[PDB]
């Protein structure tokens, strides 16, 4: 097995559009994930709130849907709860609250896409391991 | 007055606030206002456990016990609804707060008696027609006593209610019918009776204080054995303010 | 990138070089 | 300004590398060294100068 | 001598989300229930029937529309003490 | 005066057991710890070690044997708080909260520390060289690690090694789960210390036994060939060197007895020193190597190694140890 | 680091290891004199 | 300079410098150079790899947090506003190492072999009790001055970083240092056990600055004392007066100081600000209980009456003396004090009403931040417990600092035992073995 263009082909928006990231986009797409996300989101779970993981199936049932690139990029700009009723920028790292989360300051628009892509590509690789927990270690 | 750094390590943190002996007044109760207990505190001073008399005709006696879990026994910052029943009698319905403390006492002989000193879901009422709370007002009511352990608790052999084994895996081919009471856990829920007698009243601030006497059952260990009847005596404090 | 390796080269050899120089000069070793 | 700063800074490094090897060799040196406390005093006084020079020229480049 | 929790798995509790017993983290399996509506349901528990969840005071028209769409995923059984005590409905001690 | 006469008897080199100024502290503290240990091991009531009102039985009278028996560590509710007898409302409370454990380990560590200093003292009173106490510092350091240093780093004397055979095992198993001590070089050095120590022990023992000069007959023990206090050696070190020097090769063998015995002392002491420091450094959660999911294929799949199998085992210990003590997903204390 | 001193970035990443080399240098000098 | 003449082998070659004041002077000055060298080279290294917006304790830094604590290059919340002071400290220390390195080499391989007949002031004898106390006095004054430098920094030159500063951590000038001996020496008489913590429990800069004022004057006065005086009779008969004996006395001291430093950086979050070093062990554990109390309360949980599996409170319980504390396994850490938690602390401990209504988002951010940055890491720097998978590259600076200085402290204790034992034997005359012909034991009566 290898990192094929079919694997790196992730949903772009809410209407079925698709994009294919390069291998290098995925690689530093992981570095940036380890830079500002892995502290709470290592392995696809959430240490500060285990009830919510980064599994594709979970992101899909989120409001608004986060199972695409634009959905995750929008979340990294303005994060909300699982039903989207409240905005949680004051307790979740974002560009909107980059002042209290300094590691979100120097993240370009291109950087968020790589981060979003990595979250979508990994479960297509690790399967149930991504967002699984210690059970799948 | 006094900060955390003045009280820390002293044991005063387990003590309920006291009123000066000057506080023998009365607190007026208006029928058209709504009242609440902003803070309720219960400090036990004596744990009496009804022993179990052999088996003949004896009158069951409450023997003294020894606390072994140190000063971790008080219930504090309990708040709830202070209702004015139109008959004049008041009624306190407990809502939230530290309304439970696990306590272990040791009887003569060495037998330790674990219990859940609590006042959860307490509904205590007074005598009819109470225009003011005096130094004669006493509260009578009942409360719920949930299981000492919750459903996730596992015994030394890994058995439990909402979790764990359902048999003795150390005895694979043993007759499970005799170990039924030990293999099958049961969540208990009984009623407890408590009397809150007021002896001090500050009508200005709305603070009341006195002694109490509660009766409840002790831990039954998920239904493994029979619980002991416990009688808890101590002092209490309460601040009353309009809603 | 391997300027990396050039630094540890001259610095690392700087020690033994003194010993080698003091040997061929038969200095107070 | 930068023209003088980096030169004095690059020379300070080069001089030091000579001093690092030169000084202990000159000391442990039996013969051959009325020859060399001149060059010890040479580099030393010149080392202190370069340190001050780079130290001064620092505020003009950063 | 019966395990009440195991026995409850033989009811609708083992099938759907019991509004009177099931842990609050279960409302994540469906859209627009967690955490706003989830909090309200558990707080206003128990209910005599499933459709009583529509009678919670303060619900907006969109919220009541979301609740109706998930009535098929909800159920109501007798309140089990072993499942509601210790604040287990908000945290039953399970994570990942 | 009778003060220097007292000082003469204390530092007397003619007592059957040397006291000394270190022994002035050593004797009462060891007697206090021993007496309390023996009493507690037999008759002490169950102890709420994890501070969760779940008492653990450790004494013989309460359902234990020699293997399962233990003096149970003090409660977690206490933590690092100093808990003497006069800090309890009653002895009943004192026993419930793991009182005896603190009294024992404190009097012991002090007595054991003075034991080391005592070794220097007699060596100085006898005109010996004094580095015997240095060799004793290695097992002493190990004692401080599992009784003091690790409880300090973890913040509770409940996490100190229980005074019991099975309790010791419990300490070892939980340690591996939370620190991966096996994958730590300091414990690996320690294993190399005790394995190598045992090897060199059997080695030096067998080579000297083989070189014993014939002074006895067929019908008597060879041990009688050596008389206590004799001036000449009882074996042939040259013959020993020529045997072992051919077993491997010549220069891999010791021809110097002083250099030989120093190696016999150096190897295990150093090894035990590191495994002592291993426990001491892992007390501040500087754990062993974490190679979990370190090997990855071209796609991204995790290719397991033996470290991943070790990890699966650690997970089993982790999720089972103290099954009712944890309320939150991460084990920090 | 200031952008003016970005020149010596590879040099900076080497300097901390230099003291350790002094410990190793003692063995060179001793080996040079044959461990007298 | 060989074994036949000196009596020492090459692996103990530095023991030949015992009676050579000249070369020994060069050895110490050269070693001093190595110290100042590392202090500068590492600083430049840390600054080179430093990322401003990224936390210090996520970049494996130990020296920059020290400078930051002194108030240089930091602002409100411990945020880095200027990296230039870090550069100066690194450069100045580094350049100075060349100076100490120059005289270190000179005094060693070409300076006079002995100082005693170059100078009577610099030349010394180990057994000269007057000369030793005098040198002791000089260096005592030097240490006293250094302590006043910290005081001067805190009171006159910018100040220090106060993590307890109102409105959040910030650089603050200490204007009222604690001079009360009941407080300063009160710390020295505190228990080393839980709830007390000896001198480690110092929680305000006022006690720190005022403390260094005391120790400043004490060392100076003590310095003057030992300079003008000579060792009393009871002191002359108690100690061993030799070069190795003095070394062992210092080895025991540094060993003790090593153990003290180990406990400081692991427990204290005042002189070691959490914004720079990361959360302490107790701190992170309390933050987890804090983090899930907040999360559950938002869901509608009554954390005051929430019973846990064991019967104890799931979120809140009582300490043995009755203080309201965080529930769970973190009950052991109820003596933790931090600026992010104290706003919720009342007279009887944690106030449930402050918990229900007054908790602020910045407290929630800090709790989650410190929970996920607990000082638990592998040797190869994999963050979290041993069972954690590879992803986060993190080991808290506190772990590096506590572990390293315990290894050193223990070995220096061994050093004390080694060098003191030999100092006794040497001064008595049997460090080279038992005289075959005056074996002391053979002149003693049998034990039985
Ligand atoms: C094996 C055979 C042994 C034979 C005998 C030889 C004995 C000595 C052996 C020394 C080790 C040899 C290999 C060294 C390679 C190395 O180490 O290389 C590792 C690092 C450099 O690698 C970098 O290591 C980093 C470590 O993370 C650090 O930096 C990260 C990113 O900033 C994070 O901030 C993290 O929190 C922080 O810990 C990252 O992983 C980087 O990605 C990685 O490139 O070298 C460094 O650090 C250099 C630091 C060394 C000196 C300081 C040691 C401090 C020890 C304190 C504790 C003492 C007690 C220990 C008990 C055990
Ligand atoms: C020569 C003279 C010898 C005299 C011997 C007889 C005297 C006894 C000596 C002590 C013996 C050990 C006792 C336990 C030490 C300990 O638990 O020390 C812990 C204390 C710190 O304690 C903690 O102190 C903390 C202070 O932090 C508080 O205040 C802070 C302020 O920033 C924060 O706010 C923080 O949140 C808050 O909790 C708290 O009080 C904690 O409750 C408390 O546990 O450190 C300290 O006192 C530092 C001092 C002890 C250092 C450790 C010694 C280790 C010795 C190793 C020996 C090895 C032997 C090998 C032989 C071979
Ligand atoms: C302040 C510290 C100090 C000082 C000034 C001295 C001074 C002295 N010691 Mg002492 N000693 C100290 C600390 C100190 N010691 C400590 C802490 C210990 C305990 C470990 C010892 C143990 C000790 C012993 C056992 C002996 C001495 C002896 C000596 C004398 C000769 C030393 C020599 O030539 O070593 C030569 C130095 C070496 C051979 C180098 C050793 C390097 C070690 C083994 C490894 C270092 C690893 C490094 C830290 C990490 C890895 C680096 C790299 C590989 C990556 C001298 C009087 C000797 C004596 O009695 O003389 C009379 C002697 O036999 N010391
Ligand atoms: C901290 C480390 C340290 C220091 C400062 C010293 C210092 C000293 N040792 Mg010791 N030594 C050490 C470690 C150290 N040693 C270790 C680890 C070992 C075990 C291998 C030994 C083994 C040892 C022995 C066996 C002997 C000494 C002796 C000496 C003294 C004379 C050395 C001499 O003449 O060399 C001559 C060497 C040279 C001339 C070669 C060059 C040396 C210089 C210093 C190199 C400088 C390099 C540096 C980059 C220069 C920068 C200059 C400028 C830019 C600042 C000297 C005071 C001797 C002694 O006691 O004599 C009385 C002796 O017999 N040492
Ligand atoms: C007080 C000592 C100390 C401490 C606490 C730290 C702590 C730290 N250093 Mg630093 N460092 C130190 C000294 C120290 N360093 C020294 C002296 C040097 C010069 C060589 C360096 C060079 C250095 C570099 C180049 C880097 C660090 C980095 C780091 C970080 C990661 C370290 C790591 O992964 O090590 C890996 C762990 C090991 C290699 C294990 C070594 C174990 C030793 C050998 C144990 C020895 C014990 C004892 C002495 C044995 C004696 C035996 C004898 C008695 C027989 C961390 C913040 C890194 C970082 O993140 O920087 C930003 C980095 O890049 N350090
Ligand atoms: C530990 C420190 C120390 C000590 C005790 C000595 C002692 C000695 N040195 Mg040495 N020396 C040292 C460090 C030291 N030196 C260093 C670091 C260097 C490199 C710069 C030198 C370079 C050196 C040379 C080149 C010579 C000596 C010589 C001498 C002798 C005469 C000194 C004299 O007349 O000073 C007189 C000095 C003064 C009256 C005032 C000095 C003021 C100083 C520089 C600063 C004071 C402020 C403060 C303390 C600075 C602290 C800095 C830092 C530690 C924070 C004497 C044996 C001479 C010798 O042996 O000839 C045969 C000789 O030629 N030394
Ligand atoms: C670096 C510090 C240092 C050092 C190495 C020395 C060394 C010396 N001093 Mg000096 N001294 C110092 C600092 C120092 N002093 C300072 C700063 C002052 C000013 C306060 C003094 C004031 C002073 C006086 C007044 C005297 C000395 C004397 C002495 C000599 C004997 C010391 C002795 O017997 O101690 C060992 C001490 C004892 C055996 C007494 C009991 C000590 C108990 C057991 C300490 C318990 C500590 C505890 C475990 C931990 C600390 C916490 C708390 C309890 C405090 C010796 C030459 C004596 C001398 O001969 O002068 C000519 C003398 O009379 N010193
Ligand atoms: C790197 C900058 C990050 C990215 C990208 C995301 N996070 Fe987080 N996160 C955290 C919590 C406690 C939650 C759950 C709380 C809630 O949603 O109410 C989340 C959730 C997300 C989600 C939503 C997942 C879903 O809807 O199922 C996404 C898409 C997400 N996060 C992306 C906590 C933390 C945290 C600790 C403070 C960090 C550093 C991050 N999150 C980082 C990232
Ligand atoms: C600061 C600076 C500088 C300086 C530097 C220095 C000072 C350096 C030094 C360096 C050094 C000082 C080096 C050294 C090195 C050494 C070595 C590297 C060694 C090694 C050794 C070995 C390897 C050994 C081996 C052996 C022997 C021979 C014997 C025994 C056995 C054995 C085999 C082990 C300069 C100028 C650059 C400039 C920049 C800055
Ligand atoms: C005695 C002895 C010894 C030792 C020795 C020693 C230890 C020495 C030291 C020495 C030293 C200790 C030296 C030092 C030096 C230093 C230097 C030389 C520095 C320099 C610096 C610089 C050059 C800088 C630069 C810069 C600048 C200016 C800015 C920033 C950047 C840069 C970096 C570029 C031994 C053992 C070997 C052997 C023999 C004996
Ligand atoms: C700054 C500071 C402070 C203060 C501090 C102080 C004030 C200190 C002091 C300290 C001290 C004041 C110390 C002392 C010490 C002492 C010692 C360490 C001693 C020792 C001794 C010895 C070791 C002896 C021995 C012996 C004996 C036992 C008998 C006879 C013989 C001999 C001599 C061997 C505070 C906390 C506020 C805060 C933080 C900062
Ligand atoms: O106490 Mn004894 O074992 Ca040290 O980790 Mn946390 O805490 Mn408990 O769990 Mn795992
Ligand atoms: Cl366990
Ligand atoms: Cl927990
Ligand atoms: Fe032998």
């Amino acid at each position: 097995a290898e990192l094929t263009p079919e694997v790196l082909t992730v949903p772009l928006n809410s209407e079925g559009k698709t994009i294919t990231l390069t291998e290098k986009q995925y690689l530093e797409g992981k570095r940036l994930f380890q830079y500002a996300c892995a502290s709470c989101h290592v392995g696809g779970i959430t240490k500060t709130n285990p009830s919510l993981d980064l599994r594709t199936e979970t992101l899909a049932l989120a409001t608004p849907p986060r199972d695409n690139i634009e959905g995750l990029v929008d979340y990294m700009k303005n994060p909300t709860t699982y039903d989207g009723e409240q905005e949680i920028a004051e307790v979740h790292p974002s560009l909107r609250s980059a002042d209290i989360f300094p590691k979100m300051r120097n993240l370009t628009e291109k950087d968020l896409v790589a981060i979003a892509g990595h979250i979508l590509v990994e479960p297509k690789i690790l399967g149930d391991k991504w967002g699984g927990g210690k059970v799948y270690y | 007055t006094l900060t955390y750094d003045d009280i820390v390590g002293t044991g005063l943190a387990n003590k309920c606030p006291t009123l000066d002996d000057t506080a023998r007044g009365a607190y007026p109760i208006d029928s058209s206002q709504t009242y609440r207990i902003a803070r309720l505190c219960l400090q036990p001073t004596t744990f009496l456990v009804k022993e179990e008399p052999k088996n003949k005709r004896q009158e069951a006696e409450f023997v003294p016990t020894k606390l072994v879990t140190r000063e971790t026994t008080s219930l504090d910052q309990i708040q709830g609804e202070l209702k004015v029943n139109s008959d004049g009698s008041l009624t306190f319905v407990e809502e939230d707060g530290i309304d439970f403390q696990p306590v272990t006492v040791q009887m003569a002989g060495g037998e330790r008696i674990p219990l859940l000193f609590t006042v959860k879901n307490l509904v205590a009422s007074t005598q009819p027609n109470v225009t003011s709370i005096t130094t004669s007002t006493d509260f009578k009511g009942e409360f719920n006593v949930p299981s000492y352990r919750t459903a996730n608790f596992l015994d030394p052999k890994g058995r439990g209610l909402a979790s764990g084994y359902d048999s003795a895996i150390a005895l694979p081919q043993a007759k499970e019918e005799e170990l039924a009471r030990a293999n099958v856990k049961r969540f208990s829920l009984t009623k407890g009776q408590i009397s809150l007698n007021v002896a001090k009243v500050d009508g200005r601030t709305g603070e009341i204080a006195g002694t109490f006497e509660s009766e409840q059952l002790s831990d039954d260990d998920m239904g493994a054995h029979e619980p002991h009847e416990v009688k808890i005596q101590g002092v209490f404090y309460a601040s009353i303010e309009p809603a | 990138v391997i300027a990396q390796l050039t630094m540890i080269a001259m610095i690392g050899i700087a020690g033994p070089m003194i010993i080698f120089l003091l040997a061929v000069r038969r200095g107070n070793l | 300004m930068t023209i003088l700063f980096q030169l004095a800074l690059a020379a300070l490094v080069i001089l030091s590398f000579v001093m690092v090897i030169g000084v202990p060799v000159a000391y442990a040196s039996p013969q051959d060294w009325d020859r060399s406390k001149q060059l010890i005093f040479l580099g030393s006084g010149l080392w202190i100068a370069l340190v001050l020079v780079v130290g001064v020229l620092n505020f003009f480049v950063v | 001598l019966v395990n009440v929790v195991d026995e409850k798995l033989g009811t609708a509790y083992g099938e759907k989300i019991d509004l009177n017993n099931t842990n609050i983290a279960a409302f994540i399996q469906y859209r627009g229930l967690y955490p706003t509506l989830a909090k309200l349901i558990v707080k206003n528990a128990p209910y005599e029937s499933v459709e009583d969840v529509l009678n919670i005071p303060g619900l907006t028209e969109r919220q009541k529309q979301i609740l109706r769409e998930n009535l098929e995923h909800f159920t109501v059984t007798e309140v089990e003490t072993a499942l509601v005590e210790g604040g287990d409905r908000y945290n039953n001690g399970l994570y990942k | 005066n009778l003060w220097e006469r007292f000082c003469n008897w204390v530092t007397s080199t003619d007592n059957r057991l040397y006291v000394g100024w270190f022994g002035v502290i050593m004797i009462p503290t060891l007697l206090a710890a021993t007496i309390c240990f023996v009493i507690a091991f037999i008759a002490a009531p169950p102890v709420d070690i994890d501070g969760i009102r779940e008492p653990v039985s450790g004494s013989l009278l309460y359902g234990n044997n020699i293997i399962t028996g233990a003096v149970v560590p003090s409660s977690n509710a206490i933590g690092l708080h100093f808990y003497p007898i006069w800090e309890a409302a009653s002895l009943d409370e004192w026993l419930y909260n793991g009182g005896p454990y603190q009294l024992i380990i404190f009097h012991f560590l002090l007595g054991a520390s003075c034991y080391m200093g005592r070794q220097w003292e007699l060596s100085y009173r006898l005109g010996m060289r004094p580095w015997i106490c240095v060799a004793y510092s290695a097992p002493l350091a190990s004692a401080f690690a599992v009784f003091l240093i690790y409880p300090i780093g973890q913040g509770s004397f409940s996490d100190g090694m229980p005074l019991g055979i099975s309790g010791t095992f419990n300490f070892m198993i939980v340690f591996q789960a939370e620190h991966n001590i096996l994958m730590h070089p300091f414990h690996q050095l320690g294993v190399a210390g005790v394995f190598g120590g045992a090897l060199f022990c059997a080695m030096h023992g067998s080579l000297v036994t083989s070189s014993l000069i014939r002074e006895t007959t067929e019908t008597e023990s060879a041990n009688y060939g050596y008389k206590f206090g004799q001036e000449e050696e009882t074996y042939n070190i040259v013959a020993a060197h020529g045997y072992f020097g051919r077993l491997i090769f010549q220069y891999a063998s010791f021809n110097n007895s002083r250099s030989l015995h120093f190696f016999l002392a150096a190897w295990p002491v150093v090894g035990v020193w590191f495994t002592a420091l291993g426990i001491s450094t892992m007390a501040f959660n500087l754990n062993g190597f974490n190679f979990n999911h370190s090997v990855i294929d071209a796609k991204g799949n995790v290719i397991n190694t033996w470290a991943d199998i070790i990890n699966r085992a650690n997970l089993g210990m982790e999720v089972m140890h103290e099954r009712n003590a944890h309320n939150f997903p991460l084990d920090l204390a | 680091l200031p952008e003016a001193y970005a020149i010596f970035d590879p040099l900076v990443d080497v300097l901390p290891v230099i003291p350790v080399l002094f410990l190793a240098l003692a063995f060179v000098w001793q080996a040079a004199v044959g461990f007298r | 300079r060989d074994q036949e003449s000196s009596g020492f082998a090459w692996w103990a070659g530095n023991a030949r410098l015992i009676n050579l004041s000249g070369k020994l002077l060069g050895a110490h000055v050269a070693h001093a150079g190595l110290i100042v060298f590392w202090a500068g080279a590492m600083t430049l290294f840390e600054l080179a790899h430093f990322i401003p917006e990224k936390p210090m304790y996520e970049q494996g830094l130990i020296l920059i947090p020290h400078i930051a604590t002194l108030g240089w290059g930091v602002g409100p919340g411990g945020e880095v506003v200027d990296t230039f002071p870090f550069f100066v400290v690194g450069v100045v220390h580094l350049i100075s190492s060349a100076v100490l390195g120059f005289g270190g080499v000179y005094h060693a391989i070409r300076g006079p072999e002995t100082l005693e007949e170059y100078s009577s002031f610099f030349g010394y004898d180990w057994k000269d009790k007057n000369k030793m106390t005098t040198i002791l006095g000089f260096h005592l004054i030097v240490l006293g001055i250094g302590a006043l430098l910290l005081v001067a920094k805190a009171m006159f030159f910018g100040g220090l970083y106060d993590t307890w500063a109102p409105g959040g951590g910030d650089v603050r000038v200490i204007t009222n240092p604690t001079l009360d001996p009941r407080v300063i020496f009160g710390y020295l008489l505190k228990s080393p056990f839980g709830g007390e913590g000896w001198i480690v429990s110092v929680n305000n800069l006022e006690d720190v600055v005022g403390g260094h004022i005391w120790i400043g004057l004490i060392c100076i006065a003590g310095g003057i004392w030992h300079i003008l005086t000579t060792p009393f009779g009871w002191a002359r008969r108690a100690f061993i007066w030799s070069g190795e004996a003095y070394l062992s006395y210092s080895l025991g001291a540094l060993s003790m100081m090593g153990f003290i430093a180990t406990c400081f950086v692991w427990f204290n979050n005042t002189v070691y600000p959490s914004e720079f070093y990361g959360p302490t062990g107790p701190e992170a554990s309390q933050a987890q209980a804090m983090t899930f109390l907040i999360r559950d309360q938002k869901l509608g949980a009554n954390v005051g009456s929430a019973q846990g599996p064991t019967g104890l409170g799931k979120y809140l319980m009582r300490s043995p003396t009755g203080e309201i504390i965080f529930g769970g396994e973190t009950m052991r850490f109820w003596d933790f004090r931090g600026p992010w938690l104290e706003p919720l602390r009342g007279p009887n401990g944690l106030d449930l009403n402050k918990i229900k209504n007054d908790i602020q988002p910045w407290q929630e951010r800090r709790a989650a931040e410190y929970m996920t940055h607990a000082p638990l890491g592998s040797l190869n720097s994999v963050g979290g417990v041993a069972t954690e998978i590879n992803s986060v590259n993190f080991v808290s600076p506190r772990s590096w600092l506590a572990t390293s200085h315990f290894v050193l402290a223990f070995f220096f204790l061994v050093g004390h035992l080694w060098h003191a034992g030999r100092a006794r034997a040497a001064a008595a005359g049997f460090e080279k073995g038992i005289d075959r012909e005056s074996e002391p034991v053979l002149s003693m009566p049998s034990l039985d």
